[PDB]
RNA sequence: GCGAGGGGAGUGAAAAAGAACCUGAAACCGUGUACGUACAAGCAGUGGGAGCACAGCUGUGUGACUGCGUACCUU
RNA sequence: CCGAACCGACUAAUGUUGAAAAAUUAGCGGAUGACUUGUGGCUGGGGGUGAAAGGCCAAUCAAACCGGGAGAUAGCUGGUU
RNA sequence: GUCGAGUCGGCCUGCGCGGAAGAUGUAACG
RNA sequence: UCAGGUAGAGAAUACCAAGGCGCUUGAGAGAACUCGGGUGAAGGAACUAGGCAAAAUGGUGCCGUAACUUCGGGAGAAGGCA
RNA sequence: CGGGUAAGUUCCGACCUGCACGAAUGGCGUAAUGAUGGCCAGGCUGUCUCCACCCGAGACUCAGUGAAAUUGAACUCGCUGU
RNA sequence: AGGUACUCCGGGGAUAACAGGCUGAUACCGCCCAAGAGUUCAUAUCGACGGCGGUGUUUGGCACCUCGAUGUCGGCUCAUCACAUCCUGGGGCUGAAGUAGGUCCCAAGGGUAUGGCUGUUCGCCAUUUAAAGUGGUACGCGAGCUGGGUUUAGAACGUCGUGAGACAGUUCGGUCCCUAUCUGCCGUGGGCGCUGGAGAACUGAGGGGGGCUGCUCCUAGUACGAGAGGACCGGAGUGGACGCAUCACUGGUGUUCGGGUUGUCAUGCCAAUGGCACUGCCCGGUAGCUAAAUGCGGAAGAGAUAAGUGCUGAAAGCAUCUAAGCACGAAACUUGCCCCGAGAUGAGUUCUCCCUGACUCCUUGAGAGUCCUGAAGGAACGUUGAAGACGACGACGUUGAUAGGCCGGGUGUGUAAGCGCAGCGAUGCGUUGAGCUAACCGGUACUAAUGAACCGUGAGGCUUAACCU
């Protein structure tokens, strides 16, 4: 099964637009070194909530 | 459908599945703290807090179940002699689960499991 | 849990004596042929039992006037009137569905002493 | 006549004494509680809101906390409404128990059946499977021919295809009330009745007896 | 659970010993036939000198099935085997005048009380 | 990243002449602005035409609504 | 005679923009013989070779491939700014 | 015999009535 | 061309040695449907062009084995026991 | 016509009315042999009554890479008619 | 002079085979006349000789569409419509006593066999059923399956031919491709709208589903009938097929639970265990899913009617169901039952909740901007679910049982290991119904569900009525 005719540009936008990717909402601020961290993930310098949970 | 299942495939079989969790729950007694995926980690819990549990009583019969859970005699030496009594009055829970982000090569969602104690 | 496991306790009989898989049993059961009432016997071999609460059921086997027949009791429907051992058998099995292939010698099961 | 909202809760058997197994569900109707009454001045119809149950706190809007307040009653974990008839009336407030049903026969019992998810043709419309083998090519659960050829020359609506199965309103009509045992909050009704084990039941008096 | 092709064994004197079911009676499309149900056989097997012949066509009611009954406290009778008695094919009385082997009593009805009355054990 | 690529600086008349290098069309793909478009049925234009924006009543852009209207070649 | 290697190719499913321009998987036949295989040689296009199917002769066969006569001829189809 | 003012059936002719059932949807005034 | 161990008649087959590899996208999920497989109540070819496919049989020793026959066969006939 | 089946356009045995057999472009038989054609039976079974569940590989979601046939132009509904 | 089915090229829908179209001789179905048959009697039922139509269903005629391709017969799967009705429902006439029929009218709601033979459609046969309807839909349905038949290349028979070859004669064998753009259809989301925002409960325009029927018993061996036989009307019970739900029972599955066991390799060895061999092969089995399991359904009632039956009643002093007026009348129609449903843009209703700042600029208006403010609520993230392809939907987030673990129980398997005793030993016995035990039940903050941040605002146009101020 295949076209028989060539879908346009404008039907080719319409169905791109579901495609758009959201941003994160906002970023979680970690009370203790003060890293910005995606929410319930460990910080970039091994904090979480505070407690510096691995080295590294 | 899969109403009330329990348990992840984690697109393998049976016996894979298997031997992968004998041999991850011996990396995380052995380590103290591993770093896996988010899904395999919290199957990992349902494998190696049974084997603390185990370790609480030591008998000759629970060395040989647990001989026989993950065939490894330096986990159960340490099983028994340093785990089981380290997690004596603690009423499960053993593990804890921190997420950690994405893996480079795949985008799969990663997270360290660790002894709660470490 | 708490309302169904009432609404079965209320119903269960308090006096279901012990039997195990290979045992013989003689039931007794109701039976009404107009409005008489009266019981009927069936005694053969436990070849299972499906421990259930007030679901517990059990199913017995005999060969009869040349004819093997198996009836899967209820265990706390008031049809059954009375359970009771007549033989102890020694299995190892919990369910001895290997005797519907066997007859005569090949079908006796040894007494269990104790 | 009005009904109840319950919670289904599970299955079991009445043994009766003459020997008969009774398969029974096991509905709990705690007190349903009314909070508003609708009549043809204000709102066109006679009709009686209900809740029922229990809700935590933080989990009631403030919207629906001024609805609850307004009618003097606990929140509960819903409301449902019941048409009244000709000759029925309650007031805002007033508890309505199982006792309701003490001399009714039968009832219709309205419950969420069971979720299937996508179900094929085999399944949800009984669809005949074709060969297994004597040649079949990859075609042994599918549904066959949808339509006719240029005459009409598409797929006619309502045509049985595959989709969400379960999962919807569901209604057993004419079930023998079995038991109504308003000290523990109970109503026992013979045979089964939609959705899974804890799910909210609506229980009326039969509509055709 | 007896359905076409079914062969049954049979539970009287009649001398047929193995019978064939080629018809499920009492309905458009009905599928099964359990104790107590009528349905037209014809017989396979038959001893030399017997009331009934290799090949007759005529009826039988169905008094033993391995699927079996279930009672009104959700018990079960299963049996061993499948076995029907012969019966004429117009008034549907029973050809034999000896019932082997158990009945049960899904049959106490005024249409089999004779056979009923003849078998060793009615459970 | 002791990258690729780029921004400056400098050369040059010129670097949108920087080596993927004179000129640099079209299909095709983008960013920005103006107007239209989520109750509406078809060769998508044409005749009529409101409103809005813009430049100086007019010119330009857009085109709600409405009459009419089934591509081209070949055979 | 039964049965692996080896040589085949009876059935089915898959595959059919394949993993593959003929295969894979499960079964199947021969398996000391008119057997199978390596290396090298010989037969050439109205010709070869053929336990014969017009089979095969470099993924080509009721007359191979390449170059030439050559812009064969086309009362036919298309196209013609 | 009563009853007291119309009645009967041919012909020709205008317009209508029955005869008249079909398949995706009114669907034989656009 | 070479040819280890245990079982085995074996260069079949299963598990291993020496030795060599996990096949150059992964991570989740656990719908329909397709592919490759496992099990199935009662029935047992009613399926279908056709038992296609599947299921089944399957080893060694011994007992035993019909018509027919070109006297070789048929024959591992069949069937059974350990 | 007979046999087999509850029922047999096939099969087997006959009959002879051979449309249109016939004796080395051989006639009629024939043990053995055949991945050969037809028919019947026992065993066996998801072939089927009538499907159910399960284990895997896809399908589905996320990240990376990234095709194809087709295509006058499209603002690409039903019906009844034309 | 022939053959090509071993075939080839250029062309044609200028021209055949399939399907469509036009046509309707033929076919099928109605009707008109009434010779007669029917003891009598044309019309209960048949209807000769002839006559008039309807359908588009057969066999054909034509050659208008397609030869830069519109795939065939049958089966399978899935259908949908017509009514010239096979069953069930209603009725008139009967050469209708009853039972059972014949014929015609109304009626399309639902229902409407399995097998043997053959490639068959068909047909015959066996046995069912209330019945086994007739047709249209590309003789419905191969981008849904099959490929037995027809219709390529191999081979043979009969037959024809000197032969190559040939035969709607026969016989054995013989590759069925496509990842769906659009329409359509089944499901499921995102956007915006509905005029301040928000959370809920609804109304019901409209749409869909459903609608089948047997047998037995009572009425009653009554009515009817010489007997044989044997009812209407009405009532009760129990089935077949179909549908919906469910898992308490009976069971299937149960590669995540327990056990038996073959070969082999390993953990130093014994003992005990693990890997591999289809889950190695097996025996059982929890939850879930499920049918063969077991609950429930089709209605009653109402409205308006069809054919049909009437009442009163003139036109037409009679008669007349009709013209005025009035009444009955069926599974068809509209409701009653179940589900969807306000994108019902005609965007509806009800209840509740939230927001009561300052200033500036301009082209001066439903204008723009800054500062302050950020509600109700939402979303996001996390733990998740008998919810689920993804979205969606539901529960929960420490003021907490949402998931895992843990504790207890249940269930399943069937008496672990170790030690001891008996035995030469295999093994048996005791400790011991032991040990282990998934998805189950009841509990339990041990682990993970973070304080925040984000979106959403700041009293909501004009006109006219009414009411109050
Ligand atoms: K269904
Ligand atoms: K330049
Ligand atoms: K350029
Ligand atoms: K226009
Ligand atoms: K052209
Ligand atoms: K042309
Ligand atoms: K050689
Ligand atoms: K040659
Ligand atoms: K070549
Ligand atoms: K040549
Ligand atoms: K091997
Ligand atoms: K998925
Ligand atoms: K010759
Ligand atoms: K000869
Ligand atoms: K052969
Ligand atoms: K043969
Ligand atoms: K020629
Ligand atoms: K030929
Ligand atoms: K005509
Ligand atoms: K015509
Ligand atoms: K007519
Ligand atoms: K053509
Ligand atoms: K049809
Ligand atoms: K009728
Ligand atoms: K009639
Ligand atoms: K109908
Ligand atoms: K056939
Ligand atoms: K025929
Ligand atoms: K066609
Ligand atoms: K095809
Ligand atoms: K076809
Ligand atoms: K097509
Ligand atoms: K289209
Ligand atoms: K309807
Ligand atoms: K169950
Ligand atoms: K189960
Ligand atoms: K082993
Ligand atoms: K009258
Ligand atoms: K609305
Ligand atoms: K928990
Ligand atoms: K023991
Ligand atoms: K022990
Ligand atoms: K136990
Ligand atoms: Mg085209
Ligand atoms: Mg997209
Ligand atoms: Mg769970
Ligand atoms: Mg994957
Ligand atoms: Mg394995
Ligand atoms: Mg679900
Ligand atoms: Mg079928
Ligand atoms: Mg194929
Ligand atoms: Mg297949
Ligand atoms: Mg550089
Ligand atoms: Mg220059
Ligand atoms: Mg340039
Ligand atoms: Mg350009
Ligand atoms: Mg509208
Ligand atoms: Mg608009
Ligand atoms: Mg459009
Ligand atoms: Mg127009
Ligand atoms: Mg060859
Ligand atoms: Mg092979
Ligand atoms: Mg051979
Ligand atoms: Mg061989
Ligand atoms: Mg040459
Ligand atoms: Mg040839
Ligand atoms: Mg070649
Ligand atoms: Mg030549
Ligand atoms: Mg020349
Ligand atoms: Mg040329
Ligand atoms: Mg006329
Ligand atoms: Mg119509
Ligand atoms: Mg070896
Ligand atoms: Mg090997
Ligand atoms: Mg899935
Ligand atoms: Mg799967
Ligand atoms: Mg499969
Ligand atoms: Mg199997
Ligand atoms: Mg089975
Ligand atoms: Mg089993
Ligand atoms: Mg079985
Ligand atoms: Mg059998
Ligand atoms: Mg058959
Ligand atoms: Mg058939
Ligand atoms: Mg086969
Ligand atoms: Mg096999
Ligand atoms: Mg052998
Ligand atoms: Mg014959
Ligand atoms: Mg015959
Ligand atoms: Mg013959
Ligand atoms: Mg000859
Ligand atoms: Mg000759
Ligand atoms: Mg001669
Ligand atoms: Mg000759
Ligand atoms: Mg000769
Ligand atoms: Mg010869
Ligand atoms: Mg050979
Ligand atoms: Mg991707
Ligand atoms: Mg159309
Ligand atoms: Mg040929
Ligand atoms: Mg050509
Ligand atoms: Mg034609
Ligand atoms: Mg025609
Ligand atoms: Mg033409
Ligand atoms: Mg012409
Ligand atoms: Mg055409
Ligand atoms: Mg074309
Ligand atoms: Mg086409
Ligand atoms: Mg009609
Ligand atoms: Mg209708
Ligand atoms: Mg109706
Ligand atoms: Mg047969
Ligand atoms: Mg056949
Ligand atoms: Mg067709
Ligand atoms: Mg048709
Ligand atoms: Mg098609
Ligand atoms: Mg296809
Ligand atoms: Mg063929
Ligand atoms: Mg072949
Ligand atoms: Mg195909
Ligand atoms: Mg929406
Ligand atoms: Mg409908
Ligand atoms: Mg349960
Ligand atoms: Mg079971
Ligand atoms: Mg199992
Ligand atoms: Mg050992
Ligand atoms: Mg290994
Ligand atoms: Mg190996
Ligand atoms: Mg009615
Ligand atoms: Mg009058
Ligand atoms: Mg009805
Ligand atoms: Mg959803
Ligand atoms: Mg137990
Ligand atoms: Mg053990
Ligand atoms: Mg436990």
């Amino acid at each position: 099964a295949v076209q028989q005719n060539k879908p346009t540009r404008s039907k080719r936008g319409m169905r791109r637009s579901h495609d758009a990717l959201t941003a994160v909402t906002s970023l979680s601020v970690d009370k203790t070194s003060g890293e910005k961290h995606l929410r319930h993930h460990i910080t970039a310098d091994g904090y979480y909530r505070g407690r510096k949970v691995i080295a590294k | 459908m899969r109403h009330r299942k329990s348990g992840r495939q984690l697109n393998r079989n049976s016996s894979h599945r298997q031997a992968m969790f004998r041999n991850m729950a011996g990396s995380l007694v052995r380590h103290e703290i591993i770093k896996t995926t988010l899904p395999k980690a919290k199957e990992l819990r349902r494998v190696v807090e049974p084997l603390i549990t185990l370790a609480k009583t030591d008998s000759v019969a629970n060395r040989r179940l647990a001989f026989a859970r993950t065939r490894d005699n330096e986990i159960v030496a340490k099983l028994f002699n340093e785990l089981g009594p380290r997690f004596a009055s603690r009423a499960g829970g053993y593990t804890r689960i921190l997420k950690c982000g994405f893996r480079a090569g795949d985008n799969a969602p990663m997270a360290y499991i660790e002894l709660v104690d470490r | 849990s708490n309302i169904i496991k009432q609404l079965e306790q209320e119903q269960m009989k308090q006096d279901v004596p012990s039997f195990r898989p290979g045992d013989t049993v003689e039931v007794k059961v109701w039976v009404v042929e107009g409005s008489k009432k009266r019981l009927q016997a069936f005694e053969g071999v436990v070849i299972a039992i499906r421990n259930r609460g007030l679901h517990s059921a059990f199913t017995v086997r005999k060969i009869s006037n040349g004819e093997g027949v198996e009836r899967v009791f209820q265990t706390h429907s008031p049809v059954v009137d009375s359970i009771s051992v007549k033989r102890r058998g020694a299995v190892r099995k919990a369910k001895l569905y290997y005797l519907r292939e066997r007859t005569g010698k090949a079908a006796r099961i040894k007494e269990r002493l104790n | 006549m009005i009904g109840l909202v319950g919670k289904k809760v599970g299955m079991t058997r009445i043994f009766t004494e003459d020997g008969v197994s009774i398969p029974v569900t096991v509905i709990e109707v705690e007190a349903n509680r009314v909070t508003q009454v609708k009549d043809l001045a204000n709102d066109g119809y006679r009709a009686i809101q209900v809740t029922t149950g229990a809700k935590k706190a933080n989990r009631v809007t403030k919207p629906e906390a001024g609805h609850f307040a307004k009618a003097g009653v606990e929140a509960g974990r819903g409301l449902w409404e019941f048409r009244l008839a000709e000759g029925e009336e309650f007031t805002v407030g007033q508890s309505i128990s199982v006792e309701l049903f003490a001399d009714v026969k039968k009832v219709d019992v309205t419950g969420t059946s069971k979720g299937k998810g996508f179900a094929g043709t085999v399944k949800r419309w009984n669809f005949r499977t074709q060969d297994a083998t004597h040649g079949n090519s990859l075609s042994h659960r599918v549904p066959g021919s949808i339509g006719q050829n240029q005459t009409p020359g598409k797929v006619f609506k309502g045509k049985k295809m595959a989709g969400q199965m379960g999962n919807e309103r569901v209604t057993v009509q004419s079930l023998d009330v079995v038991r109504v045992d308003a000290e523990r909050n109970l109503l026992l009704v013979k045979g089964a009745v939609p959705g899974a084990t804890g799910s909210d039941l609506i229980v009326k008096p039969a509509v055709k007896a | 659970m007896i359905q076409e092709q079914t062969m049954l064994n049979v539970a009287d004197n009649s001398g047929a010993r193995r019978v064939m079911c080629i018809k499920v009676l009492g309905g458009s499309h009905r599928r099964y036939a359990g104790v107590g149900d009528i349905i037209k056989i014809t017989i396979k097997e038959a001893i030399p000198r017997g009331k009934v012949k290799k090949g007759d066509v005529l009826k039988a009611v169905v008094v033993r099935t391995k699927k079996g009954v279930r009672r009104p406290d959700g018990s079960v009778i299963r049996f061993d085997g499948n076995a029907c008695v012969l019966l004429n094919n117009n008034s549907e009385q029973p050809i034999g005048t000896r019932i082997f082997g158990p009945v049960t009593r899904e049959l106490r009805s005024e249409k089999f009380m004779k056979i009923i009355s003849l078998a060793p054990e009615v459970l």
